[PDB]
């Protein structure tokens, strides 16, 4: 059984979302009303699943990560509303699928980070934008520390979610807005981070595919702006 | 938007001359045998009409046709002559096909006929589906191609001292079709 | 007759990733047809020699 | 007092001879390209029917076309012929046109067509409105005119040893109008 | 009394729309039923007033025109309407007001001219954008003209109004979608064109503003789009 999700032009095949993790079991919303709150909302055209370009998961590779919104920083719509508005904020559903054949042993673990600040400064440093950052064992930020000098051990803490390959191949973590305020600017701030590492080195037989790809399919939800309606009276 | 200029019929119903029998008139001088032509009624010259039924296997359908004629003497001679008059003979499947000019098969009573003088307006008649099974068939996969008679014409004015040659098309257009089983088109190209 | 209409592109999104010796050669094929609110109008044959 | 005869139709409906078409027999003898004439109808020309048409921005109307024709000897010869018999083909827009005397065009089953003996009722058609848009235009504002189609008629004896000239008027006659956004008329004088 | 017209961001004074005329007495509308019929339909944005620069009115000034939709090739959100559409159809208010002072005799009729083809060919030629083209009294098509030979006297059959300025001294033409089709590109094709002819010519007293101004408010109305929207099936 396989569902097809949409989002206007675009649309997603989903085997079986059955393992779908929301972020702290919280369902992103918009902003309650706790027009005066200025709730410019183009739920439009910036919520379809956008597709980010495929990483090459191999035996050597150490890890990938990608900040959100960043990422979008240049799909198309959502991306332009990150720039004629000053304010906003969305959540996510971030989708992950890898398809491999049954013959590849190999197991990424997903974890979504709230104010992922990777560690070891400079802008563009860390917003990789849409080709994403990666890791390395030993810039690169530390892979088992995720920059910040943390025993790999403990990420399961955040919102994570494991493709193990002799079981399920996709993954979709779900993150609602998070962040210290209730509105932002979603260009200068990113409230996730999306990294993926693999537990289980990707292992597969003699003559197979040595590099098994995996995307994000990350698509913006229920965002907002802030607004540029004045008000004239008579 | 609507389908209607797509059906069967819009598509097939269509006059197309498929052929032209060409006679003399019998002038007695030298007139050697173009004194009758004939045909076997076939759409297989007509790419065009063929081409569209061979898009199926099997159809049925009443053929109507009719008969344009056009004359002119054959010498700049002070051509003289009375307005002539011609016989079309239809000759159902499985009958005798004329042969000579004066055969008796123009006489004989089967064949329905025409005399159509010329100039005047263009003769006409229409043969009902006439297969002797129950549709004519565009292929087939068997052992011992289907009929739809004989034309035959004739000038009928006989001792003309004035050679006068006359072309008549034949304009064949299928009504009340109906077709079977439809197949890939042949290119264009083979025919 | 001549120009637009559009365009159907088919982009490698991920490698096709395949388990043993079965070959790195698959194939597509592809169909196309009419729906129910196709229509056509004004009949015009050339088929001709 | 009444407005009648000045409504849309009893302005536009009038009988207009929009051109003469004129071919010659296929006189084997020299005859150069005469042999069929072809015209694509459009108004501009009779400066009398396109005016009243500027007239306004847009309209619809079904076009019928009667054919007057009229033949005569070039040489004062003892010029003898059966009486002739043309061909009219209407070819729908964005159809081929003939080319040559006995281009396949003619055969071709799309193309309406007119077999009018020469000393008769003049023959006459009426092809419905055919834009393929919801209006012929009479100006526009944009970039890559109308059509309605192309008459081609020739002569269908062929042999004839007499050059016989015709000329064929075509009486095409506006019915069943309707305008829209009138507009001021331009000077008779730009024309 | 003035009424304070708005379309979102943008508003428009205006003394009195009580000589407001629709070309045909036919309010533009959409497309009637007569989502199968493809109405993609951004009435949000692209429905504001938008001000073409000011002409400066003279003596010896001939005409103005201008070519719509082509006029709003440009302006922001409409402007760009017309070009990830392939086909649209939109009416449009034209809001023309020429403020003079009291001592500024002068008259102008604005027309509008469905398929208005200005006679003398090259694209770039009849499309003067948001500039506007003028006419000349002898390139320039003829003013008493208007490009094709006809006397002026009659273009007051074309939806018009008179600004003559010892009265009204603002007009308001309302163009409903008029064309042989029932949609359209309406990049390659100005279904209207408003020219602005001076039947009295201005003439004020001593030293005043010798040129006064005359301003263009077009606001497209009732606007809608082609379809990029495809289907699948499962």
């Amino acid at each position: 059984r396989v569902l097809q999700l949409t989002l206007g032009n675009s649309t997603i095949t989903t085997q079986e979302a059955a393992n779908s993790v929301v972020a702290y079991g919280r369902w992103p919303e918009y902003l309650r009303d706790s027009p005066v709150d200025q709730p410019t909302e183009p739920d439009v055209a910036a919520c379809r699943f956008y597709t980010l370009d495929t990483v090459s998961w191999t035996k050597e590779s150490r890890g990938w990560w990608w900040k959100l919104p960043d990422a979008l920083r240049d799909m198309g719509l959502f991306g332009q509303n990150m720039y004629y508005h000053y304010l906003g904020r969305s959540g996510y559903t971030v989708h992950v699928q890898c398809n491999a054949s049954k013959f590849h042993q190999g197991a990424l673990g997903v974890f979504a980070v709230p104010e992922m600040c990777l560690a070891g400064t400079s802008y563009q440093n860390a917003n990789p934008g849409e080709k994403g950052g990666t890791f390395t064992g030993t810039f690169c930020p530390v892979d088992y520390l995720l920059g910040n000098g943390t025993l790999l051990g403990n990420a399961f803490v955040f919102p994570h979610q494991i493709i193990n390959l002799r079981t399920n191949n996709c993954a979709t973590l779900v993150l609602p807005y998070v962040n210290s305020l209730s509105i932002d600017s979603m260009v200068k701030h990113n409230n996730w981070g999306i990294a993926i590492l693999p537990l289980a080195p990707l292992n597969f037989a003699s003559e197979s595919s040595p590099e098994i790809p995996i995307t994000l399919t990350i698509a913006p939800m229920c965002c907002e702006f802030n607004g540029l309606r004045n008000i004239t009276l008579p | 938007r609507s389908r209607s200029e797509s059906s069967i019929e819009s598509f097939f119903a269509r006059g197309a001359c498929v052929t032209i029998m060409t006679v003399d008139n019998p002038a007695s001088t030298t007139n050697k045998d173009k004194l009758f032509a004939v045909w076997k009624i076939t759409y297989k010259d007509t790419v065009q009409l063929r081409r569209k039924l061979e898009f199926f296997t099997y159809s049925r359908f009443d053929m109507e046709l009719t008969f344009v004629v056009t004359a002119n003497f054959t010498e700049t001679n002070n051509g003289h002559a009375l307005n002539q008059v011609y016989q079309i003979m239809y000759v159902p499947p499985g009958a005798p096909v004329p042969e000579k000019w004066d055969d008796y098969t123009w006489q004989t009573s089967s064949n329905p006929s025409i005399f159509y003088t010329y100039g005047t307006a263009p003769a006409r008649i229409s043969v009902p589906y006439v297969g002797i099974s129950n549709a004519y068939s565009h292929f087939y996969d068997g052992f011992s191609l289907n009929d739809f008679g004989i034309l035959a014409v004739r000038v009928v004015n006989d001792h003309n001292p004035t050679k006068v040659t006359s072309k008549i098309r034949v304009y064949l257009k299928p009504k009340h079709i109906r077709v079977w089983c439809p197949r890939p088109p042949r290119a264009v190209a083979y025919y | 007759i001549d120009t637009e209409g559009g365009y159907i592109s088919v982009f490698y999104q991920t490698r096709i990733v395949v388990p043993l010796s079965t070959p790195r050669e698959m194939d597509i094929l592809g169909f196309v047809s009419a729906c129910n609110d196709f229509s056509v109008r004004l009949l015009r044959d050339t088929t001709h020699i």
